[PDB]
């Protein structure tokens, strides 16, 4: 709807490049975490361009167009025992810029699209995100040359969080892992420039 | 165990349950507040009202109502941050006199302000009125009426509108910073006289970015008597 | 020609049309060129998985209480104990914390009424192995110590393995169709004044306290292997029935205790560095 | 005297770093 | 490339792009401007905003409003140099009294006055008013409606009235210099009290001869921050 | 007879109608002995050649900018480079002269959108011959000394020769429908008042300054015969697309700085002589 | 286009309609989200033993 206005020249997609399952940083749950501890955020697309998984093929598209609509999915895989039991909570919100700390519950969490994981079966969780923003397109990177006025990078943010603690038996083990990987489902590009380094 | 029977159209047909039916019965915003004509005028940003109103005790003496905050469609607004459409907006002069109140809209300029200004810091608006510049403007004669009811529009770059943000006093990229109204409604009188103003939702609005309930207090239990005494 | 018109009507005069009303009429003017012309949701609009209404916000589930059940608790102990009402959390205390959607949305009303729903979720895992007993109670309650005037009741025991979730309709049994909130209609009260008998006496109205409890027994003795933990944590979600209704808009109850600050004159006050 | 957050919790931008968690 | 797609429609159907509705929206003229009983009455030069009413920093002070040559309107009127059809003028009296103020029509005499002025200087105007000679007239009666909105006729003997010169206080062909008017307004009040005039174009109501922009001047950079501090 | 009239209705009194609007309803008085009477177009009409709208005065090209082009301009050189904002001509100092049309309508309203159109109208003959690239940069802006930066974005090579005018649309490539107006809504300072941060701060509004850029590089250096001159002048005109809009009235940025006098009253003022 | 109306009538203005009376019209706005919404009488209402009229 507003895609063919807000851009006068067309959008492209490279789905082979951005449409591939990327894995980002290890998560580590600990039997002394709390309810409502962050175990990890992220704010999209900003920190799967210039922290997580920097080398990937899906960034390269974002070197060379400074807009885009981006829609994603990220599958969630845990491995504790059978002799742990907890529950991890992760969640959207979206359009979160400068309102990260409120509504950051894992009550908020309940309330908005979220996946839940057990960590004693293993099970996986797969969250959907669209595209949910207050403009037409988000900002891809900052330039020296480019605007500080717009904060770019950021359409929405991603919590991790403790739902229950993790418990383990006597002479059990006192942490286990969780692994994170994302992909883009609809990623439009607009506005075309010369190459950039990501951040 | 059964679901039973629903009690909705049992005691009456007034239903209270739809969001938008909540947002349109009008929110006080400032009580008896004065105009003095020696300022540009009295602004008031155009923004539904939410927790970014809300008082706190402590905290510096506003002109703003310090129950907007409990108000239902507040507590409701805290639920979304974002809102597209029309504001109305409720203004009652305290007078009878002959003397034309204008109020006029000004479109999203990237500023948010409140209450009286002088605009570039003058002495002198008389001359230089804004309601004479070439902005949509709208006058009350309290001698015939001492209020009116005025509908702002949706005169904005973006989709949506910001409804809150965490830290409202937060010095952070200016362009965002204003992203959280649509504009501004500016009373000017002739002489100096007081206001009030409340605010609604239009017929065409819309929320949405379901955001979950916050975290919250309440002493309310302590200020009742039960029913054994 | 100029002819007299003899056409005439008494008339009664308002400063505002429907201005107590959500909807109707409205004699709003239009700050626009057209006066007819409106906002346009031809490509952006609402989207169709957001609540419409304050029952769709009261219908997502929220988690209501924790509590733990171990190896060491004894048949018959109650693992969990409280007055369930939408209005308020305790009677005889200040909450602070993470209220459910219904509690949220529930204290926007003067009036409630119709089933309420509770899930139990039991962080176990498949060696874990017990029972218990959810009992909802009525006007009168049970003492701590006596398990069978639980039993007497609205009950549903659950056998604890390799499902690891029950979910638990409470059902609406009351003298009145509705049921007025025991949180204040109106509260002047802002800057914590410290109360007496005589604001007591002066207040908007009497507070209507519950006596409606649901409570949960254990029935067979958590008996979980050496292997795993001997305690386990049950969270305890809330939500409205699907005849879940609310009535009666009044101020709200709860109101945000984090992260409140009130706006100020951009860039005026200050923001220039 | 609140007017932007202290240099160890923030990025640049002047708001909660992604790396300080224990803001909640 | 692309020529797109209009964004025309999409935020409001609100189309504020015709000229003659934006010539159709009202620009304040004089604001709180004293009516006198000892004069005729105050002259009101039929004619739309331009250049013709544009102040200039330096120049003598007039009761004009200062900002009426920054107005969209009349930066359109500075476009077209004829304009034919009715003008609407809004004339608010500040008062709640039972005294009638009439509004008298003068027609096309070759004259161009402004302001409170006695015709054929004499010093009594009671028992000779304007209002009663024979002109059309309408009263206000301020108890009743402090405002009103009057349409004054095209009643000249010129196909189209010119909207403007280049020296406005030129001393030229005297038949000629009158004929940037159609005729005059003229307000009489019992008693001394103030009053605020709008103008607008009426309905029946064409504008042509289109001479493209002129040379200007802005200097409103300076007076406001950019969205980098 | 003198039967009772029962019939009556509530109403809600303003002292005007359409006060606002543009278009829709009016209660003006009619100063005729016809009240229903208006003036004739019959004969003496508006003529068709003329701008109807806003958008139709945009259409009409206007000379923006001139450089000049010589065989001393290396490759890659910026011969034209400004930020192609329709707002304002400068965001750092005063303009005075001759703004196109466009500009100048632009400057009523505090929203533009859609492609703006571009001409190079190069003042030579048959015998001037060379190449040069214009192009459209957004967002991120190109150094003066690589070309390959301006290269990367949307271009259009023009090999001057017998043809001696290019057309290039600018496409509209932005993150929101619709931009905002550089310029201010209302500015009460009429007398050049100095000023200071006190008056920037309670401005109308925050001036978000366009980053997007036009820019005219070298590609292959002038080369003109040794009997025809050495350097040429380049003609930029400007003018909106066909898909050209704008939204929100507001005080104008620009007004007359030539032959300003205001009316004086004719014969009283001294004009008898 | 903003045409002039001019439509217009004669009124008399009265601060309450239908005060002395016990039936007829009646000006009275309703303190409630809907203005045209009443008081349901499907379940409970006046029993039929029950005296109607003084008489």
């Amino acid at each position: 709807g507003d895609l063919v206005i807000a851009s006068s020249e067309p959008t492209q997609q490279f789905r082979s490049l951005t449409n591939r399952w990327m894995p980002i940083n290890s998560i580590r749950v600990t039997v002394n975490g709390k309810r409502n501890d962050l175990l990890a955020q992220y704010y999209i697309p900003e920190d799967f361009l210039s922290t997580h998984a920097k080398c990937a093929p899906n960034t390269i598209p974002f070197e060379t167009y400074v807009y885009g609509k981006y829609e994603l999915e990220m599958k969630f895989v845990a491995n504790g025992n059978k002799f742990q039991c907890g529950k991890v909570i992760i969640s959207v919100k979206f359009d979160s810029y400068q309102a990260d700390n409120i509504n950051t519950g894992f009550q908020a969490a309940l309330s908005r699209p979220h996946i839940m994981l057990d960590l004693s079966t293993n099970n996986e969780g797969v969250l959907k995100i669209p595209f949910r923003y207050h403009r037409a397109f988000v900002r891809n990177q900052t330039h020296k040359t480019a605007t500080a006025g717009v904060r770019p990078g950021k359409f929405a943010s991603i919590y991790v969080q403790v739902l229950s603690p993790l418990q383990t038996g006597e002479g059990g083990a006192n942490d286990m892992f969780i692994r994170p990987f994302y992909r883009y489902t609809r990623a439009e590009f607009a506005g075309m420039s010369y190459k950039v380094p990501l951040t | 165990f059964s679901d039973g029977v629903t009690a909705m159209g049992f005691q009456s047909l007034d239903t209270q349950v739809s969001i938008k039916d909540i947002l349109r019965r009008p929110v006080l915003l400032f009580n008896h507040v004065e105009l003095d004509p020696d300022y540009t005028g009295f602004f008031i940003p155009i923004m539904p009202p939410s927790r970014m109103m809300q008082y706190k005790s402590g905290d510096k003496e506003t002109s703003f109502q310090r129950l907007i905050g409990r108000t239902p469609q507040a507590a409701i607004m805290n639920l979304f941050r974002f809102w597209r459409g029309s504001l109305r907006y409720t203004i009652i002069i305290h007078s009878t006199d002959g003397h034309p109140i204008y109020v006029t809209h000004v479109p999203h300029t990237g500023n948010r302000v409140y209450g009286l200004m002088k605009v570039n810091n003058l002495h002198e608006y008389t001359k230089v009125p804004i309601f004479g510049c070439g902005l949509t403007t709208e006058m009350i004669i309290p001698s015939v009426n001492p209020s009116i009811c005025v509908e702002v529009p949706f005169d904005t770059e973006n989709n949506w509108a910001v409804t809150f943000d965490e830290d409202a006093q937060r010095n952070y990229s200016w362009r965002d910073k204003g992203d959280t109204v649509t504009g501004h409604l500016v009373v000017t009188p002739v002489v100096s006289v007081y206001m009030s103003v409340w605010v609604e939702a239009g017929d065409d609005f819309e929320v949405s970015n379901f955001y979950g309930p916050p975290s919250v207090k309440t002493n309310d239990w302590n200020y009742a008597f039960s029913d054994e005494h | 020609d100029k002819p007299k018109d003899v056409s005439s009507i008494t008339i009664i005069p308002k400063p505002r049309l429907g201005f107590p009303h959500g909807k109707g009429k409205s004699d709003a003017v239009a700050m626009r060129v057209n006066p007819v012309a409106l906002t346009s949701f031809q490509d952006v609009s609402a989207y169709p998985d957001e609540p419409r209404t304050t029952l769709d916000i009261a219908r997502i589930w929220g988690l209501r209480s924790t509590f733990n059940w171990g190896s060491g608790d004894e048949h018959g102990k109650e693992l969990f104990n409280t007055v369930l009402d939408p209005g308020l959390r305790f009677y005889d205390q200040d909450y602070e914390g993470q209220i459910t959607p219904m509690e949220y949305v529930t204290g926007l009303y003067n009036f409630w009424s119709g089933p309420i729903e509770l899930r139990f979720d039991f962080v176990s895992n498949a060696f874990h192995t017990g029972t218990v007993i959810i009992s909802a109670e009525y006007n009168r309650s049970s003492t701590n110590t006596d398990e069978c005037q639980s039993h007497s009741t609205y009950t549903k025991t659950f056998h604890l393995g390799e499902q690891k979730s029950v979910h638990f309709t409470v059902p609406y049994i009351y003298d009145t169709v509705v049921r007025r909130n025991t949180a204040s209609a109106y509260l002047p009260v802002t800057d914590y004044d410290k109360v007496d008998n005589v604001s007591r006496a002066q207040a908007m109205g009497i507070r209507a306290e519950s006596k409606m409890r649901v409570k949960v027994r254990v029935v067979n003795v958590l008996r979980p292997v050496a292997s795993t933990t001997s305690t386990i944590e049950v969270l305890v979600y809330m939500r409205g029935g699907k005849n879940y209704a609310l009535h009666g808009l009044k101020q709200s109850t709860y109101w945000p205790s984090n992260s409140v600050v009130p706006i100020d004159s951009f860039p005026p006050d200050g923001y220039d560095p | 005297p609140h007017r932007f957050l202290p240099a160890n919790v923030s990025n640049r931008w002047n708001e909660y770093s992604s790396a300080y968690l224990p803001r909640v």
